[PDB]
RNA sequence: CGACUUACCAACCCGAUGCAAACUGCGAAUACCGGAGAAUGUUAUCACGGGAGACACACGGCGGGUGCUAACGUCCGUC
RNA sequence: UCCUCCUAAAGAGUAACGGAGGAGCACGAAGGUUGGCUAAUCCUGGUCGGACAUCAGGAGGUUAGUGCAAUGGCAUAAGCCAGCUUGACUGCGAGCGUGACGGCGCGAGCAGGUGCGAAAGCAGGUCAUAGUGAUCCGGUGGUUCUGAAUGGAAGGGCCAC
RNA sequence: UAGUCCGGAUUGGAGUCUGCAACUCGACUCCAUGAAGUCGGAAUCGCUAGUAAUCGUGGAUCAGAAUGCCACGGUGAAUAC
RNA sequence: UGCCUGGCGGCCGUAGCGCGGUGGUCCCACCUGACCCCAUGCCGAACUCAGAAGUGAAACGCCGUAGCGCCGAUGGUAGUGUGGGGUCUCCCCAUGCGAGAGUAGGGAACUGCCAGGCAU
RNA sequence: AAUGCCCC
RNA sequence: CGGCACGUAGCGCAGCCUGGUAGCGCACCGUCAUGGGGUGUCGGGGGUCGGAGGUUCAAAUCCUCUCGUGCCGACCA
């Protein structure tokens, strides 16, 4: 229920975020991964994912749940996503303390480009 | 003498009494007094129809009151003029539809509950029929 | 009604004032608070003074 | 664990009667002297002797007979 | 940390065997000792509640939280917000260094000591008991303290039912009977 | 000072009718038929303590004032004056001589009395009904011939003058009524 | 004892469903958030539900708990 | 100091039966707001200006408060 | 005089010496923001300790809470805890609601200048609705706006008891 | 200078003796236990010299059963205007 | 493409509870440890950080099951708009609208985007 | 030269 | 009828305003004094606030309803 709980810290921002109809970029750190994606305004939509399960992060990386790990794939995603053509986001720190691994990942982004 | 031990308010308004019953099935007993008429029905009236019918029965078989008197029915005092408040709780009263059963007996064979109802009825205002238990 | 009204001077040397109230019972220290000063167009601390 | 809040807690040596010493992490900042450790206390062989049950007509008849 | 290596190396196992159980995770383990000292005399005294507070600071490891009342209740003319009362949450190695200690020195210390009840179990494992005066701890000389406190220990475990958890203790040789 | 009207006031306000404090001890609405109502009220004079009779008329009214009384504790005195605290905010006030008049040989020292406060300022004192107090001057008393319990004057360490029993002698301390002025019991 | 009542407040609402509206213009009044605010609409410090964009007004049943959205649709 | 027997009362739950203007896990008919369309209606609609009267109503139907489901009673809503 | 519910007939409104209750305040934190948390009550075990303090677990589910009556609302909590603070800002205001009128209320958005937040953002008082008194007359501070020949001033005006 | 190495009441256990017989109801001994009591309210009592005060001893009664009663000596005062 | 698992939705109980079974290659959770970032009105419990020895026990996911919850009738049985009538406090007739509860039954959800393992 | 009542 | 102000130990009264303790006098109990009774002296004990429901952490006290006892008038017709 430590999931129920962390959600239940998310949502509110979760649906401000929905009402402002803004790109919003999720995090989601586990243990031993951490993920991140951006998803359209309407939410039902994602743009570009950009995960320590990829391959292509997790040879380059020596362990994956860690704050260097979270700086690599806060890169890939701002990468991908300047890429696709999408530059304004909102981050959404889905109920983790914006603190370490998240805080690494969105400084991280927004060294690589994302305006937010 | 029935009354409710609290109410929450305690005046009500007078309303109607339009509708057909609730309770018109004999569920308890094997017989019951169920009501043709439409009036209402006051604690003492209830109280006099028990005592008729558990003496006609001589303190025998089981019997149950499915009504109950909750209205608080006020009366202003005499030689008062029309206005200045509403009157004083009185007495209390059950409405009465057509159909609702108002009493119920068994353990006694059906014709001493024909006579006990009989002298039940004699004391109350509405017109009453005897009924008696069906399967469904 | 135990409750009196205060106004809080600036501390701007203008002449600009709100007004408020205050508990003089259990609150009897003074009251300092940084509000906007229209007459300068500067938030500067007030410090509270007597109705008069 | 904060840093000036909580007290001293070192390794601190307990010696009983019983002959055991025991190397202990405790608040007592000197040394320790113990009466009776856990190896040591008549619980195992008390359970009798802290009762004291007895029977009195053989108390009787050990005081005399026929 | 003794208890802890002697739990890791043979508990375990012996709880294992004993239960017949598949998983290693299923076996009882402690997670927490809790200290408590309600001084209902606080609110007439408020300096008693600090040295118990101290008392408690030496008995455990730790600086003890401070609890207030709950509920504001009549019968004792505790008003809501009172500090009332003393808590320490053991843990870790803190938490076997307490048990150590107290399994092999206060509990042997304890006045007229004939064994702990085995029936004092929540239903739920958790075992939990008292003791009335604060000297059986060693951490206080009975010369330096004024008042005879008391508290009351509470040994939470993971066990489903209490049957499991006092033959956890028992594996532990605890002395309640 | 919210005016007060004369059907409206029962016992306990504290009426400041010409610049003088009183307090309603009871009070006797009428309305006859035929005429004019208004209350025969027992007034009590607060300042003097003299019990006066007014007739109020139904409109006739007045305005209130702020006496009122708790219970402060006596400290000290010094001159003229006497001082007092409270137990609940601590506050520090001073009497005169006229507050306390004939309660300053009752009034020891930490005792708790109710006063009378007007305009913020006591007016009146009310000595706690039973005070401990001891006696600085006897004569010994000796039996002789009384053949009736006879009684003996007796001052006491704050001017007062009491009649003790017999036995009582200096130094002890006695209990008196500061209502009735009179010998209770010898406390030991 | 008794004949104090008070003064009716008007509550209610205002616009129904699919009526053109200004922004800025109050759909339902109320005491407590009985209807939430959902798109373009807003919600008034004592919880009158307003207008935030021009459009035609839309009541819906969004939500877990199955509650009341007033939406405008910005036409 | 422990207690043994048991013609009464019985909370909480479970099954069954009713009641409520100030009860609602349900819920119409009408009425009310908005949009579109045809026919009809001497613009019947709205705004601005000149002139008013009137602000003691009554009874009958329907929904009610009060009264006694009394009054050619009384107080409202609608015709 | 004001606030809440019913009467009140499922939009609003609707009377009676109809049925029930409240208000004439409180708060510089009980406001703003950021982060976090979820109750009442029962059962069991536990030093004094007990019907009921504090501790631990379980069942429960908001029966709790909300500064204050009742109604609606509240878990994204509007409830509880902590850090930093003063947006309890100044000038306006599209557009609406509600009034016979005097008036009363809601309000996105613009300019200046702040607070919290990494940021998206939120903030022009408080979960909302009671907590109030028109005009005259006069007081205090500001302000060149006027100032009975002229320069001042008195006195008026404008802005904020 | 402490409720104490004061005080010994009360109670548990174990015994001795007299006596047909120590349960109701003896005395004494041993071990343990260690209440009240910190000089005593109003009032009241005895005593003028080997007296009061204090310390022991014996006897009658009597198998056993006295802090009572009757005697004996040891130390030995204050005051009487 | 078929199945598994994660996140974000749509929908808001035919979607939730309960009982039985089952899952660790990957993912997830527990887990290991704590100088460093950070934290406890005490507690590495939680929140963090550094990792991968063990386990699917708990949780979480999935499959089954009709003990509840829940949905629920075409269709049949109260009220009510309009007109008329009566034995008029309450009903009837013509016409239009037509519940609530209950019954039969249904029911162990359906689905969108993008991400990691066997066949292809 | 304070007080001091009564006894079927 | 209303309004209204009372109901507290055996009796008579305080308290209540401004919530947290129930007080005062007489009486009552036991000594003492006395030939004995009384006066007197020394000590002791006794109530929980007519009742019920609310507010509250907590009610003798604050609200509301009941029961009882007093007082005022229930007039112009
Ligand atoms: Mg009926
Ligand atoms: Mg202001
Ligand atoms: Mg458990
Ligand atoms: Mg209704
Ligand atoms: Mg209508
Ligand atoms: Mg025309
Ligand atoms: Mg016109
Ligand atoms: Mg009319
Ligand atoms: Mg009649
Ligand atoms: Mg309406
Ligand atoms: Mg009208
Ligand atoms: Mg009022
Ligand atoms: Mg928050
Ligand atoms: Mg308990
Ligand atoms: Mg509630
Ligand atoms: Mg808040
Ligand atoms: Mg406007
Ligand atoms: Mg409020
Ligand atoms: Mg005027
Ligand atoms: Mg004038
Ligand atoms: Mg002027
Ligand atoms: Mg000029
Ligand atoms: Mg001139
Ligand atoms: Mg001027
Ligand atoms: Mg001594
Ligand atoms: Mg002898
Ligand atoms: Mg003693
Ligand atoms: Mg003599
Ligand atoms: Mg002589
Ligand atoms: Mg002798
Ligand atoms: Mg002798
Ligand atoms: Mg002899
Ligand atoms: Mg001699
Ligand atoms: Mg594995
Ligand atoms: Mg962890
Ligand atoms: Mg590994
Ligand atoms: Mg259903
Ligand atoms: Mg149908
Ligand atoms: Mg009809
Ligand atoms: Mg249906
Ligand atoms: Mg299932
Ligand atoms: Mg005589
Ligand atoms: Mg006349």
């Amino acid at each position: 229920d430590k999931k129920s709980a962390r959600i239940r810290r998310a949502t509110r921002a979760r649906r401000k975020l929905q009402e402002l109809g803004a790109t919003r970029l999720v995090v989601h750190r586990t243990p031993r991964h951490i993920y991140a994606q951006v998803i359209a305004p309407n939410g039902s939509e994602v743009l570009v994912a950009a995960s320590t399960v990829e391959k292509a992060i997790a040879e380059q990386l020596k362990y994956t749940g860690n704050k260097d790990a979270a700086a690599a794939v806060g890169k890939a995603v701002a990468e991908r996503a300047l890429e696709k053509g999408i530059k304004d986001v909102s981050f959404d720190r889905s109920g983790f303390q914006y603190h370490g691994r998240v805080q690494a990942l969105a400084d991280a982004a927004r060294e690589a480009g994302l305006q937010f | 003498m029935l009354q409710p031990k609290r109410t929450k308010f305690r005046k009500m308004h007078k309303g109607r009494n339009r509708g057909l019953a609730q309770g018109t099935d004999v569920s308890f007993g094997s017989f019951g007094l169920k009501a043709v008429g439409r009036g209402r029905l006051t604690a003492r009236q209830i109280e006099a129809a028990r005592r008729a019918m558990t003496r006609a029965v001589k303190r025998q078989g089981k019997i149950w009151i499915r009504v109950f008197p909750d209205k608080p029915i006020t009366e202003k005092p005499l030689a008062v003029r029309m206005g200045k408040g509403k009157g004083n709780v009185e007495y209390w009263v059950a409405l009465i539809q057509p159909g609702k059963v108002l009493y119920e007996m068994d353990g006694v064979p059906e014709e001493l509950a024909r006579e006990a109802f009989k002298l039940a009825a004699a004391k109350l205002p509405i017109k009453t029929t005897f009924v008696t238990k069906t399967v469904m | 009604g135990i409750r009196e009204k205060i106004k809080l001077v600036s501390s701007a040397g203008t002449g600009h004032f709100y007004t408020t109230t205050k508990n003089k019972r259990t609150k009897p220290e003074k009251l300092e608070l940084k509000k906007f000063d229209p007459v300068v167009r500067q938030h500067v601390i007030y410090k509270e003074a007597k109705i008069k | 664990m904060k840093k000036d809040i909580h007290p001293k807690y070192e390794e601190i040596t307990a010696s009983c009667s019983c002959g055991n010493v025991m190397k202990i992490r405790s608040t007592v900042g000197h040394d320790l002297n113990l009466d009776v450790c856990s190896k040591c206390h008549p619980f195992f062989t008390g359970k009798q002797r802290d009762v004291a049950t007895g029977g009195r007509v053989d108390r009787f008849n050990k005081r005399f007979n026929i | 940390a003794k208890l802890h290596d002697y739990y890791k190396d043979e508990v375990v196992k012996k709880l294992m065997t004993e239960f017949n159980y598949n998983s290693v995770m299923q076996v009882p383990r402690v997670e927490k000792i809790t200290l408590n000292m309600g001084v209902g005399e606080a609110i007439a005294d408020k300096k008693l509640l600090d040295n118990a507070a101290a008392d408690l600071a030496a008995i455990s490891g730790q600086k003890p939280l401070i609890t207030k009342a709950r509920k504001s209740v009549a019968g004792f003319k505790i008003r809501q917000g009172y500090p009332i009362g003393c808590k320490v949450t053991l843990r870790g190695e803190r938490m076997w260094e307490f048990f150590e200690r107290l399994i092999t020195i206060a509990v042997p210390r304890i006045r007229d000591f004939r064994g702990l009840s085995a029936k004092s179990f929540d239903g739920r494992g958790n075992y939990s008991m008292g003791v009335r005066e604060q000297i059986i701890f060693p951490e206080i000389d009975y010369d330096k303290v004024d008042r005879v406190r008391g508290l009351d220990i509470t040994i939470t475990t993971t066990a489903k039912s209490d049957e499991e958890g006092r033959a956890l203790l028992a594996a532990f040789d605890f002395p309640f009977r | 000072m919210a005016t007060y009207y004369s059907n409206d006031f029962r016992a306990g306000l504290k009426i400041m009718l010409d610049g003088e404090p009183y307090a309603v001890e009871a009070s006797e609405f009428v309305k006859p038929g035929k005429g004019q109502a208004f209350a025969r009220v027992k007034l009590r004079r607060l300042l003097t303590g003299t019990r006066v009779e007014k007739t109020f008329k139904s409109t006739d009214s007045a305005e209130g004032a702020d006496v009122v009384d708790m219970n402060l504790t006596y400290l000290y005195n010094d001159g003229e004056f006497w001082h007092f605290m409270n137990n609940e905010t601590f506050e520090q006030l001073s009497a005169d001589a006229k507050a306390i008049g004939d309660n300053a040989k009752w009034l020891l020292d930490q005792a708790e009395c109710i006063v009378t406060l007007w305009n913020g300022q006591p007016i009146s004192v009310t000595p706690p009904n039973f005070v401990e107090l001891e006696i600085v001057d006897t004569d010994p008393g000796l039996k002789g011939d009384t053949a009736g319990t006879g009684g003996k004057p007796a001052t006491l360490s704050t001017g007062a003058v009491v009649k003790v029993p017999l036995f009582v002698q200096i130094g002890e301390v006695i209990k008196v009524d500061t209502r009735s002025g009179e010998y209770v019991s010898r406390v030991k | 004892r008794n004949g104090r009542d008070s003064e009716a407040k008007r509550l209610g609402v205002k616009r129904f469903g699919g009526e053109s509206v200004l922004a800025g213009s109050i759909i339902v009044r109320q005491r407590g958030t009985k209807f939430h605010a959902g798109a373009n609409v807003g919600c008034g410090r004592d919880h009158t539900l307003f207008a935030k964009a021009d459009g035609k007004v839309k009541f819906e049943v969004k939500g877990p708990k199955n509650r009341k959205f007033i939406s405008i649709e910005a036409e």
